[PDB]
């Protein structure tokens, strides 16, 4: 899991 | 006093509350009322948070079963193993409810309405988004269509941004950063993952210098660009 | 591998997976799967648990709901006041369910089925809270009532707790923290309710000193204790 | 609001 908007 | 402005005061009350569901209910009933005009910026990211938080409460849960199915498989433990499929089947399954609901709505009513380079992008995002959560589980022939929707969505969405917005523009930034994470983590390339990531962290430090929440999603690159690189 | 088993390893994944809904469901079925026998510690205390995260979602709304009607009402802006009522009676209609529905298992099964003074206060006290929900929404003949059946409730189980229970055990605590809570904030009666729980704090502290959770429950009375006195 | 358990 990586960030995301 | 109007049905439009009511429902949106409603799906605001429905924010508050917590209660998603209702929030996302609220927020169709508004979008699927217009005619030749578009949600307002308020609207459309009303809708997005709503519809955003109905599919993370289910992405959450989906990855806690997955981390234990994982477990108990690796312990070899058969029946607990067919208790957590089954229950992720069901999870699985309101996954796939939600995202066909935002794709409907995104192909019928929102992305023709998109009149402008901000909206269209916008748009465009949120349907690679959404067909990108359905390939975080599939897996087959299921997944390749999902991950074709995937990149076909983004690229169309970055050919217009990367065109009509500026790059410090947060929805150009937030596409960066979503199609980035889509080349890392569901095609597993992290260099193509790598290049898109900076160059676009780049353009906008470029036009910062020079040109003058943008701030917050830089941030995030940088977190993934740095955790990648490890 | 048996019904009642499986049901419980479920109820554990949707415990997990946070959908309180499922879990209330797998426990009640292990509930109504029992003949002369109870249900474990672990069993209850996931049935409650599970009840208790599905009301509380209600609950934490309605105080929102309610703190923002209560600020437009004072702004004389009576449009809104319409939209957030009526948004407040959906929310108080999950509320009347969600206890109806505990409050049925408990008189047909639970409390039936209790053999020994620490479940029985435990569904006795369970009883309470409950009706005790009920009354923080209803305003007339309806939280009369509700009062009504709250007091009964928690004076059946003080009765069997005080006699039964050590004063330090967490259940007997559980109840004094909660009975006097009732008293401060439904019967709006502040000094019954110092009472009771300066009471029940003093003869924990007074049995540690001589005879040896327990712990953060004290000092949740002391928490309450100094609020109101204040 | 009150603490409770």
């Amino acid at each position: 899991q990586s960030y995301t908007v | 006093p109007t049905a439009r402005e009511e429902n949106v005061y409603m799906a605001k009350l429905a924010e508050q509350a917590e209660r998603y569901e209702e929030m996302v209910e609220f927020m169709e009933k508004v979008s699927n009322s217009l005619g030749s005009e578009e949600l307002t910026v308020e609207e459309r990211n009303l809708l997005s948070v709503a519809y955003k938080n109905v599919i993370g409460a289910r992405r959450a849960s989906w990855r806690i079963i997955s981390s234990i199915e994982q477990k108990e498989e690796s312990r070899g433990n058969e029946e607990h193993v067919n208790s957590i499929r089954e229950y992720r089947s069901k999870i699985e399954n309101e996954l796939s409810k939600i995202c066909d609901g935002i794709l409907k709505l995104l192909d019928a009513k929102l992305i023709p309405s998109a009149a402008s380079g901000d909206s269209k992008v916008f748009y465009l995002k949120m349907k690679g988004d959404y067909h990108r959560y359905l390939a975080e589980f599939k897996t087959g022939a299921e997944r390749k269509e999902a991950a074709e929707s995937t990149l076909t969505a983004y690229k169309a969405a970055q050919d217009i941004a990367t065109t009509e917005l500026a790059p410090t523009h947060p929805i150009r930034l937030g596409l960066a950063l979503n199609f980035s994470v889509f080349y890392y983590e569901i095609l597993n390339s992290p260099d193509r993952a790598c290049n898109l990531a900076k160059q676009a962290f780049d353009e906008a430090i470029a036009e910062l210098d020079t040109l003058g929440d943008s701030t917050l999603i830089m941030q995030l690159l940088r977190d993934n660009l740095t955790l990648w690189t490890s």
